[PDB]
């Protein structure tokens, strides 16, 4: 290691504006720098949520190919993305498998998203067929059928628009308030293996 | 599928969007009563507009799912709930003219004025000039002339325009399938679908009336105790043998008796406690008093209240740049916002009152989990009792020493529990009967079932052979006295007080025999016990998805109204009025005549 080698993979934790739940963004992270020490130290960031592997040594086993996940959630829910809990958006917007392996990142964006007006730039699929794959994204607005009947994607009665709208606004106590959340990823060992940081010996 | 997912899938719709612009026009109510503008008042119109045309278009569209083939209990009252349009049913014209007819209501009593001849230029109001002249009098020729001339001129400008009212009800009513307008109000006490649990929209009167006849005696020997008083305080005026005329009951149209408290006690040398001296004299103010009441609630076992409130909160009033109401009341608001409004005054009773509104606020907090249409208490009449429950609770002498605003310097004795419950009996067996008597002649003027050209005549009389109060002069039957009151104006339900006032005493003794405070009823301090708060709390979270009567099982494991608890508060009293007032002539003469 060197590491002067900087890539901005630091940005996603200090950005400007996230993406929405639907469009959720997904990062390729290799031949970086690997600190994940600072990550621990940073005070704004509260819920730090590990499932798959030991937070504290995560640094020990190195990460050959890493993932960086992006999106912005409701306060409820938060607890909905650890595996194993099903209803909406844990099954209509993202999946996590049980097996998987990896980290969440999630912390308040109060004074960061707040509107006198109420901001209504944040949407979330609310209807969905059968369910989503895990680590799949659902992009397409098709007029949901509902049920039966011959509702042929016109308006109004039985069918409806998956793509529900958001509100946020600073008078909003805990539980309504926008919370940002990340989600870290990794899996092993297939083209040169890149990246593993502060082993120090 | 069937239309079960369909129907869930739509009260999902109309939960999130119902939430929405619930939420926006809650907002806009409260930043107008925070601070009052022209602009403000179209923003009430406009949010106002906007979520009139929303239930009427989410109604219509929601009266597609038939309820013959619905198998859940949850989206089946949400259904039933949504489905009922309201004044849809009757048509632009009648719809119109009720609302034109209501805003009537509404001039003729907040700017419905009555002017002193003294002064004919700046005189004074319904409030508080004719209270202040009704009820801190003594000689008697202003009270009979204030009146008679309160019904002299308003009772005359309403009578062809309540009947108008009660015919156009009486069109509504028949356009929903309704026998009276009556079945109407009654209907938020009826529940179906659930055996055992089965209550109809009859058994209200029969159990109500049967709760009555238990309670009578103990009303006829406080007012036969109270009518001695008066005997023996100014007989110079009222026949010895004569009932007591309305008139002289302080309130303008007899409602309450607490301002007759000049002129009841017995222990008149013994101090009643006031805590307002040690008050002052330690420099309390709004923040203590919340941070006390929240230390007392959280004692009780509920959990601390939003952070958000204090930051978000107008308890003491913002001197005088700018002018807006400080009527004490408890703002629901939705997203993880409530918040209370109230100008902040040094007396005991707006201590009970900060107290009372605390847990209004706490149960609006208990149900946030409930989908939006199940965001109510079971009935009308939850709300009162669960507020009044922690007022009761902290007038005690026993929580004040604890507290330590009081010196443990006071002993406790008989005489100030007399002194106690006397006012408490002059605040609740005084308005139950007139409650009773209101609701009840509402009820059978709304069924139709009775004639017209002597309505006077009849309600005198069956005032007098129940509430034992005579009217000074006849009257014709031109006049409408009975419409003299706010709530029989602007079409309010009257029968939550009786229920209020059963179920507070269901409640405190279903919550002191769990508490093991063995001693007195009327020393039970609910702090300080756990188990308490975890048994009120188990039905206080429910808030309507269940029938009233398994909510009333699960902290009574009674399954109606039962008198019981009520007789058993003013057991010492009553005992006290039995053992003194033997010698004193009870009950009201039947053969009165003024
Ligand atoms: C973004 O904010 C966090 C807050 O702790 C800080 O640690 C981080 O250094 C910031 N990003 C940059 C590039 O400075
Ligand atoms: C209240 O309204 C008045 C008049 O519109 C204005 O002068 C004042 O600044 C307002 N105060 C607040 C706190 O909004
Ligand atoms: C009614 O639907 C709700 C939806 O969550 C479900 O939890 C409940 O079990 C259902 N009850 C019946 C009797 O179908
Ligand atoms: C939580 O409750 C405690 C009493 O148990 C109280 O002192 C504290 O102020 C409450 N929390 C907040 C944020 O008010
Ligand atoms: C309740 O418990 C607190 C905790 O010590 C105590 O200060 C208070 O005096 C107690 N009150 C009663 C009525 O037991």
């Amino acid at each position: 290691p060197n590491i002067t080698n900087l890539c901005p993979f630091d940005e996603v934790f200090n950005a400007t504006r996230f993406a929405s739940v639907y469009a959720w963004n997904r990062k390729r992270i290799s031949n970086c720098v690997a600190d994940y020490s600072v990550l621990y130290n940073l005070a704004p960031f509260f819920t730090f949520k590990c499932y798959g592997v030991s937070p504290t040594k995560l640094n020990d086993l190195c990460f050959t190919n890493v993932y960086a996940d992006s999106f912005v959630i409701r306060g409820d829910e938060v607890r909905q993305i650890a595996p194993g809990q099903t209803g909406n958006i844990a099954d209509y917007n993202y999946k996590l498998p049980d097996d998987f392996t990896g980290c969440v990142i999630a912390w308040n964006s109060n004074k960061l998203d707040s509107k006198v007006s109420g901001n209504y730039n944040y949407l979330y699929r609310l209807f969905r067929k059968s369910n989503l794959k895990p680590f799949e994204r659902d992009i397409s607005t098709e007029i949901y059928q509902a049920g039966n009947k011959p509702c042929n994607g016109v308006a109004g009665f039985n069918c409806y628009f998956p793509l529900r709208s958001y509100s946020f606004r600073p008078t909003y106590g805990v539980g309504h308030q926008p919370y940002r959340v990340v989600v870290l990823s990794f899996e092993l060992l297939h083209a040169p293996a890149t990246v593993c940081g502060p082993k120090k010996s | 599928s069937t239309i079960e997912e369909q129907a869930k899938t739509f009260l999902d719709k109309f939960n999130h969007e119902a939430e929405d612009l619930f939420y926006q026009s809650s907002l806009a109510s409260w930043n107008y009563n925070t601070n009052i503008t022209e602009e403000n008042v179209q923003n009430m119109n406009n949010a106002g507009d906007k979520w009139s045309a929303f239930l009427k278009e989410q109604s219509t569209l929601a009266q597609m799912y038939p309820l013959q083939e619905i198998q859940n209990l949850t989206v089946k009252l949400q259904l039933q709930a949504l489905q009922q349009n309201g004044s849809s049913v009757l048509s632009e014209d009648k719809s119109k003219r009720l609302n034109t007819i209501l805003n009537t209501m509404s001039t003729i009593y907040s700017t419905g004025k009555v002017c002193n001849p003294d002064n004919p230029q700046e005189c004074l109001l319904l409030e508080p000039g004719l209270n202040e002249i009704m009820a801190n009098s003594l000689d008697y020729n202003e009270r009979l002339w204030a009146w008679e001339s309160w019904r002299s001129e308003v009772g005359k400008q309403l009578r062809p325009l309540y009947e108008e009212y009660v015919v156009l009800k009486n069109e509504m009513a028949r356009a929903n399938h309704y026998e009276d307008y009556g079945d109407y109000w009654r209907g938020d006490y009826e529940v179906n679908g659930v055996d055992g649990y089965d209550y109809s929209r009859g058994q209200l009167i029969e159990d109500v009336e049967h709760t009555f006849e238990e309670i009578k005696p103990l009303y006829e020997h406080l007012h036969a105790y109270v009518r001695a008083k008066l005997m023996n305080a100014y007989p110079s005026y009222i026949s010895p043998i004569g009932c007591l005329p309305a008139h002289l009951l302080g309130d303008m149209w007899g409602r309450f008796w607490t301002n007759l408290y000049s002129l009841t006690v017995p222990f008149g040398q013994k101090p009643n406690i006031d805590v307002t001296d040690a008050m002052v004299d330690q420099a309390w103010d709004a923040q203590r008093i919340f941070k006390e009441a929240e230390k007392f609630f959280v004692s009780v076992g509920l959990p601390n209240m939003t952070q958000g409130f204090w930051e978000n909160s107008m308890l003491t009033d913002p001197g005088n740049v700018q002018k807006a109401v400080c009527h004490p009341t408890a703002w629901d608001l939705g997203k993880g916002d409530f918040r209370i409004l109230m100008c902040t005054k040094v007396t005991m009773d707006d201590f009970l009152t900060a107290h009372h509104e605390m847990g209004h606020i706490q149960y609006d907090m208990a149900y946030a989990a409930q989908p939006f249409l199940l965001r109510n208490g079971a009935n009308e009449g939850f709300h009162e009792a669960v507020g009044e429950i922690m007022s009761l609770s902290a007038a005690t002498p026993k929580h004040l020493k604890s507290i330590g605003l009081l010196s443990p310097d006071f002993q406790e004795d008989n005489e100030t529990e007399i002194n106690f419950l006397l006012k408490q009996a002059l605040t609740i067996v005084g308005t139950l009967p007139f409650t009773y008597m209101l609701e009840k002649w509402r009820w059978m003027v709304f069924k139709g079932e009775i004639p017209k050209d002597q309505w006077m005549k009849k309600w005198w009389e069956m005032k007098r052979e129940i509430v034992g109060v005579v009217e000074p002069v006849p009257h014709d039957e031109t006049y409408c006295d009975p419409a003299s009151l706010f709530h029989v104006s602007n079409d309010y339900s009257f029968i939550r007080y009786y229920t209020r006032t059963l179920y507070q005493f269901q409640f405190q003794e279903a919550l002191c025999q769990a508490a093991k405070h063995e001693g007195p009823l009327h020393k039970c301090d609910i702090s300080n016990s756990t188990e308490a708060g975890q048994k009120l709390f188990n039905m206080l979270r429910l808030g309507k998805s269940e029938p009233w009567t398994l909510a009333l099982e699960n902290v009574v494991g009674a399954k109606n109204m039962n008198v019981r608890p009520l007789l058993n508060y003013f057991e010492p009293l009553f005992t006290w009025l039995k053992d003194q007032n033997k010698n004193s002539f009870v009950g009201w003469s039947t053969d009165w005549s003024p």
